[PDB]
């Protein structure tokens, strides 16, 4: 609504491609598992 | 609970065989977070055991 | 089948929300023994009503028993109050030659 | 003392989630670009775990704000709930007497019922 | 003060919210894909959660600053023993209960006096709020009081009691001689006003309604806050009819247990 | 005879059923020298609960003593001289109740007469 | 101070450090200053290797969270804590203003006049400290222990009995081993002994907080 611009370009510009899933991966993976906590048991 | 399209869990003590209180709502702001991803009983009953 | 003693099990049920060692608990605690305790208890009424209708249908005289029970104790309570009230009467008459 | 220290916590947490998410937004697109055919020097690479130290602990010090102002907002108010001491002395043991009468009197109560 | 500190829950909710929520978008664009049969029914509701998430993240930063435009702004061994009196009162309300009022009552049937001071000492304890009304407590005939009642510049009510019991109460305007040519109280007349006779009746309906067998000071307690509703008759149109006269009458029947004014034909 | 236990069996449960909301009542007065008054009110109260429950347990074992027949006896289908002093006394206490009722009448004249007596004393 | 529990099945919980840093040694928590030494105080049960989350099956949180005697009724954790923080700020009494020497791993010797002691974690029980200095002179520490070091674990008592340590020492232990036969008022030999009557005391006030003699 405000400044997601971003967020909302890349996933349109990563559309159609085959790699999708490991470019989202690959870009996003260690932020969150790392600092909020570890997957659960 | 339609308005609120959610789930009002209380966690309550039952049975004359308790202290002061329930006591599981430290973490009911929390409890009650994770089963807005899950609509799994298990997942309530086996965080509790 | 010992009814009593499930009616009475409700009992310390409902000390259960008041002996010890947020509020959600309460409201269920004291609803859920006392709507179990009258269930427990109109049962016992309509059991009451099972057992009484029984001696009131397998023998006609303890029907009659209790019909001239209630009136006997409604014969002395008729004549109970006459003779009082005959002995009230005789108060008001000392009452009014006061003048 | 706290009351104008909040006054100005919060304005910075509303830009530090600001600059948080710009920072991210930095990391973002030169970690897509790695890993897709293009090429782009990282330079100021502006990685986002340490503008995170920035965020979280802002608020942490709102709480620090808060939460001994809700110390703050007690202990004065209760300090003299019941000017004479010696009275006062007398009327906390005959209450703290009193008190563990009726909290006996339960359980007086509750053995007469059962156990 | 404590608007403040209740204002500001919701924005300490919303920030944590925040996180969880931002979490989640970032994990579930993380997850990949759960195709369950059909395409169409995931990427068409790819798009769909996407807005979804990025949405509730948004109206979650949005409803935060309008609840922070609303909010403004020995040591620690003696502190333990305040606040354990502040939550005795707490302790009070553990051993009220919801039952209340209401009983099971089956019939009464098995198988005195007092003086005319505690009946002022009764009244002495009521007419020491709503200043707006006066009591003026008599008993020129026999040991039974009735009082004359005033009610700002609108009513002159008479309030007949017997045997520590109600009798009758009548109601009557603000310019009549409620007191006869010799001087005493009024006891048997007419309000002369279609109204006024109207909700007499209603009076009396509501005098029978409230039944206590042994507790009467509640009784005429709760016929007096319902007499108090009625400071607001022509001021005040009904609750279901918009308008105020019900063939020429403005309502005046204020409901048992909800006190609004209504008609006979309004219930 | 044992119709009339049964029933003060069924009164016994009204009066602890009573007693219950008796003691809810008394007990929700008192929250936090009158303290003492209360407390020996209900120790009462409580001492007349225990008896009124062993006198319950006395009287249903009473009734329970003798039962052999069993219901569904007792659904109406549609397919010795304590019976004449019944039918002597009901009658006699049919012509007391019009007995008192003439005097009641009487009485009725008499009020008619005295609620005049002060309708127009002045 | 900080604690960091993590419930698991079968009766586990993993026990964290809490007020280290998992990922930086580099950079910690501004507000928790780091809490060393908790995992040994752990493995009686059983540098920055505390850390880790410390796999428990949940039974000897029972003996470490409830309060025991004091060996007042305060947890083997709390009187651990009293024993860290007295050992944490008489070294920031004793760095200031006054003459610090010391050698050791973890032991504080206060090298002062009137025999300077050198104190250490107790091994028998480490959730107190135990310090090292005719005959009156043990009572002092016992009297320490109870009291400075009483289980309510305030700051400012261990301001006034670190300024309170010759001769003024000998009538102090003859009120010393009265008083433990039988506060907030101490003794002085402006005399020479203290007698049953008449004593030189060194009280302290709450509100106050100043030398205090009365004679
Ligand atoms: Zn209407």
């Amino acid at each position: 609504q405000y400044l997601c611009q971003p967020l909302l370009d890349a996933v349109l510009a990563n559309i159609r491609s085959p790699v999708f899933n490991h470019s989202l991966y690959r870009t996003f993976v260690p932020a969150m598992t790392a600092i909020h906590g570890p997957p659960i048991t | 609970n339609s308005i609120h399209q959610k789930f009002h869990i209380s966690l309550g003590t039952v049975g004359p065989n308790s202290g002061c209180s329930n006591c599981h709502n430290t973490i009911l702001h929390q409890l009650q977070e994770m089963f807005n991803k899950t609509p799994n009983v298990v997942q309530l009953l086996q965080v509790l055991f | 089948s010992t009814l009593v003693d499930e009616l009475e099990s409700s009992f310390e049920a409902c000390f259960a929300s008041l002996v010890s060692q947020d509020q959600e608990e309460i409201r269920t605690g004291v609803d859920q023994c006392i709507q179990k305790f009258l269930d427990i208890a109109r049962q016992t009424e309509c059991f009451f009503l099972q057992k009484r209708l029984q001696l009131s249908v397998q023998k006609p005289e303890q029907v009659i028993k209790e019909d001239v029970s209630e009136l006997r104790n409604e014969l002395q309570r008729k004549d109970a109050l006459v003779q009082k009230h005959l002995t009230k009467l005789r108060h008001w008459q000392q009452v009014l030659e006061d003048i | 003392d706290p009351v104008q220290r909040y006054k100005m916590l919060i304005p910075q947490l509303k830009e530090s989630l600001q600059t948080l998410m710009k920072v991210a937004a930095q990391n973002l697109i030169q970690n897509t670009n790695i890993d897709n055919g293009q090429k782009s020097s990282d330079g100021p690479i502006q990685r986002f775990d340490k503008c995170l130290e920035e965020f979280y602990a802002l608020c942490d010090q709102l709480e620090l704000c808060l939460r001994l102002a809700h110390e703050c907002l007690s202990q004065s108010c209760d300090s003299a709930k019941h000017l004479p001491y010696p009275q006062y002395l007398a009327v906390i043991k005959a209450q703290i007497s009193c008190a563990k009468d009726i909290h006996t009197a339960l359980l007086d109560c509750a053995n007469k019922v059962t156990g | 003060v404590s608007v403040n500190l209740e204002a500001f829950s919701q924005a300490i909710s919303a920030i944590q919210a925040l996180r969880s929520s931002v979490s989640r978008v970032f994990d579930c664009l993380k997850d990949g894909m759960r195709n369950k049969e059909t395409l169409e029914g995931r990427e068409k509701a790819f798009i769909a959660h996407f807005q979804d998430n990025l949405h509730s993240v948004n109206r979650d930063l949005n409803e935060l600053e309008r609840l922070s435009n609303l909010v403004g702004k020995l040591y620690s061994q003696l502190l333990q023993a305040y606040k354990w009196s502040n939550k005795l009162q707490y302790h009070a309300g553990l051993a009220s209960g919801l039952l209340n009022q209401q009983s099971l009552k089956r019939s009464a049937n098995q198988m005195l006096v007092l003086p005319p001071q505690y009946v002022d000492d009764v009244i002495s304890r009521i007419d020491r709020m709503f200043p707006e009304m006066s009591i003026h407590l008599s008993r020129p005939n026999g040991t039974s009081a009735m009082l004359l009642v005033t009610l700002g510049k609108v009513l002159k009510v008479i309030v007949v009691m017997r045997s520590l019991f109600i009798d009758r109460t009548i109601v009557k305007g603000y310019n009549e001689n409620v007191y006869t040519e010799d001087g005493k109280l009024d006891i048997w007349s007419k309000s002369n006003y279609q109204v006024f006779q109207k909700v007499t009746d209603h009076a009396t309906t509501a005098l029978l309604h409230y039944q206590l067998p042994q507790m009467p000071d509640v009784v005429v307690r709760s016929f007096m806050t319902w007499l108090r509703s009625y400071i607001k008759l022509f001021q005040a149109p009904c609750q279901r009819c918009g308008k105020f006269l019900q063939d020429g009458l403005p309502p005046t029947w204020r409901d048992f247990r909800t006190l609004e004014a209504f008609h006979d034909t309004c219930r | 005879n044992t119709a009339s236990l049964c029933r003060i069996g069924q009164e016994t449960v009204q009066d602890i059923v009573y007693r219950t909301m008796e003691i809810f009542q008394l007990l929700r007065n008192m929250q936090l020298g009158t303290y003492q008054d209360r407390l020996t009110k209900l120790q009462d109260n409580l001492r007349q609960l225990s008896v009124l429950f062993r006198k319950l347990r006395l009287v249903y074992d009473k009734c329970n003593e003798n039962d052999p027949i069993p219901v569904e006896q007792l659904i109406p289908y549609v397919e010795s001289e304590e019976r004449r002093e019944i039918a002597e006394v009901n009658k006699k206490l049919k012509q007391k109740n019009q007995q008192l009722k003439q005097i009641m009448d009487q009485l009725r004249n008499l009020i008619w007469d005295i609620n005049a007596m002060l309708a127009m004393r002045n | 101070y900080c604690i960091d529990i993590y419930c698991r099945s079968r009766g586990v919980v993993a026990i964290r450090d809490g007020a280290y840093s998992l990922f930086d040694n580099s950079k910690l928590v501004e507000g928790f200053y780091p809490a060393p030494g908790l995992k040994t105080f752990l493995n009686m049960f059983v540098s920055w290797a505390a850390s880790i989350p410390t796999i428990l099956t949940h039974s000897a949180l029972n003996i470490l969270l409830l309060p025991s005697p004091t060996p007042y009724l305060c947890s083997p954790l709390e009187r651990f804590l009293g024993s860290v923080i007295m050992r944490r700020h008489l070294q920031r009494i004793i760095q200031q203003e006054q003459l610090i020497n010391s050698n050791e791993p973890g032991v504080i010797m206060f090298k002062t006049d009137a025999l300077k002691c050198r104190v250490a974690l107790s091994p028998k029980t480490n959730q107190t400290l135990q310090l090292k200095v005719p005959d009156e002179l043990q009572v002092l520490e016992k009297f320490f222990e109870t009291r400075v070091a009483g289980p309510p674990f305030k700051a400012n008592t261990l301001i006034a009995f670190t300024k309170l340590l010759t001769h003024i020492l000998r009538d102090c232990v003859h009120i010393m081993k009265l008083e433990l036969f039988p506060n907030v008022q101490f003794c002085l030999t402006i005399p020479p002994s203290a007698p049953p009557i008449a004593p030189p005391g060194t009280p302290a006030v709450v509100l106050k907080s100043k030398m205090l003699f009365f004679l």
